[PDB]
């Protein structure tokens, strides 16, 4: 069946109009899609907010507005506010069947963007004797809530044994994240070089050790 | 008010059976028409069945035709869904929601499903030191790798809980069917390593406690 898509992520500033789209791969979506969206917020709060194309629920604010536009669905917030940063999901019915989108998050600038702070940690003696080695990145305080992490071992970019949390919500209201390296004893030992990379906003903070 | 509650989930191992229920209140649960939906550990939203005001047409997608069933009790303003021959891909948050005129207004608070072999683990418990003398300033960070361990949650506490400004608790990764995860706390230079820091990690599920010194 249908691949729903919608952007991955979007920042806006509070105050101003945003739109976010919704896809389908089967060509054009029309008015017997019947095109919701749902709102999550943190603590999987599920919220829906328009359905049928463009008919709003009762209690959601007027800034919200949906629309088909050029053959996709979409959504409208009009003097987005800080209370807005939520993932926005979509849903397209397909004669009995709903199909959903991946999500887009939505952040609302509600203070001002913080680079990560990176800390790269060497396994420790006790893992080595199991035979393995965990190396960990921690990025914590940054905002915007997405980062890109790209891991080298002696220069040469990393494809295989990585896994990176996605990102969490902090009590300051910032994001943290942590990403793995999983080698074998052997493998650390037979390397000398190694980085954690983390992309944010455009700049790329390195943390590395031999 | 609107209220949906769903329950019955838990631990189940692939293969198994298990019933959801979603209980509602504050509105005629009778007229409307309703649906699960479920949200994947990555965090994908995946609809699973639909019934209609009166239960006569039911629909599923193709990957749950013929294990879940939906059915409804409109005597009890209770939504249930029979789940058979589970599958580790069935792990999930379960919600119910209502067809409100054709928005998916009102959402419960959805109940935890994991299906999986693994069995009760312990979580090994190593230190996170800087190592490399060559720190960056006034302030270290050290931290704690819980790997290994099955089923969720488990808590960190530092120092007992005397530590608490400037902890970070990561999420969990699924590594091999166990999760592991990572905690850190940055503490002023003066501090460590003249007095002592110590992870406290417990894991409820096997009833473990381990207490893991930073030493550097």
């Amino acid at each position: 069946q249908a691949v729903v898509t919608q952007e991955s992520a979007l920042t806006t500033s509070p105050g101003e109009t945003v739109t976010l789209t919704c896809r389908s791969s089967t060509g054009t979506v029309t008015t017997s899609n019947y095109a919701n969206w749902v709102q999550e917020k943190p603590d999987h709060l599920f919220t829906g907010l328009i359905g049928a194309t463009n008919n709003r629920a009762a209690g959601v604010p007027v800034r919200f507005s949906g629309s088909l536009i050029g053959g996709k669905a979409a959504l409208t917030i009009t003097g987005a506010q800080t209370e807005d940063e939520a993932i926005y999901f979509c849903a397209l019915w397909y004669s009995g069947h709903w199909v959903f989108g991946g999500g887009t998050k939505l952040t609302v600038l509600g203070q001002p963007k913080s680079s990560p702070s990176v800390t790269l940690f060497p396994p420790s003696s006790e893992e080595l004797e199991t035979n393995k080695a965990t190396l960990v990145c921690t990025i914590t305080d940054f905002y915007p809530g997405v980062v890109t992490v790209d891991w080298k071992v002696d220069g040469t970019p990393v494809t295989q044994g990585m896994e990176t949390t996605n990102p969490s919500k902090q009590s300051n209201n910032k994001y943290m994240a942590s990403s793995y390296l999983t080698l074998t004893a052997r493998a650390w030992e037979r390397h000398s070089s190694y980085s954690c990379q983390v992309t944010h906003e455009g700049h790329t903070v390195e943390k590395s050790l031999s | 008010e609107v209220q949906l509650e769903e329950s019955g989930g838990g631990l189940v191992t692939p293969g198994g059976s298990l019933r959801l229920s979603c209980a509602a209140s504050g509105y005629v649960f009778s007229t409307y028409d309703m649906s699960w939906v479920r949200q994947t550990p990555e965090k994908r939203l995946e609809w699973v069945a639909f019934i209609s005001s009166g239960g006569g047409r039911t629909s599923y997608p193709d990957t749950v035709k013929g294990r879940f069933t939906i059915s409804r009790d409109d005597a009890k303003n209770t939504l249930y869904l029979q789940m058979s021959s589970l599958q580790s891909e069935d792990t999930a948050m379960y919600y119910c929601t209502r067809h409100f005129y054709a928005v998916l207004d009102y959402w419960g608070r959805g109940t935890t499903l994991t299906v999986s072999s693994a069995k009760t683990t312990p979580p090994s418990v190593y230190p996170l030191a800087p190592g490399s003398a060559a720190q960056t300033n006034s302030m270290v960070t050290l931290g704690c790798l819980v790997k290994g361990y099955f089923p969720e949650p488990v808590t960190v506490t530092w120092n007992s809980g005397s530590l608490s400004s400037g902890v970070h608790t990561f999420p969990a990764v699924l590594q091999s069917d166990l999760y592991t995860l990572s905690s850190s706390v940055t503490v002023p230079s003066s501090t460590w390593p003249s007095e002592t820091v110590t992870c406290n990690v417990a894991h409820p599920a096997s009833s473990t406690k381990v207490d893991k010194k930073i030493v550097p």
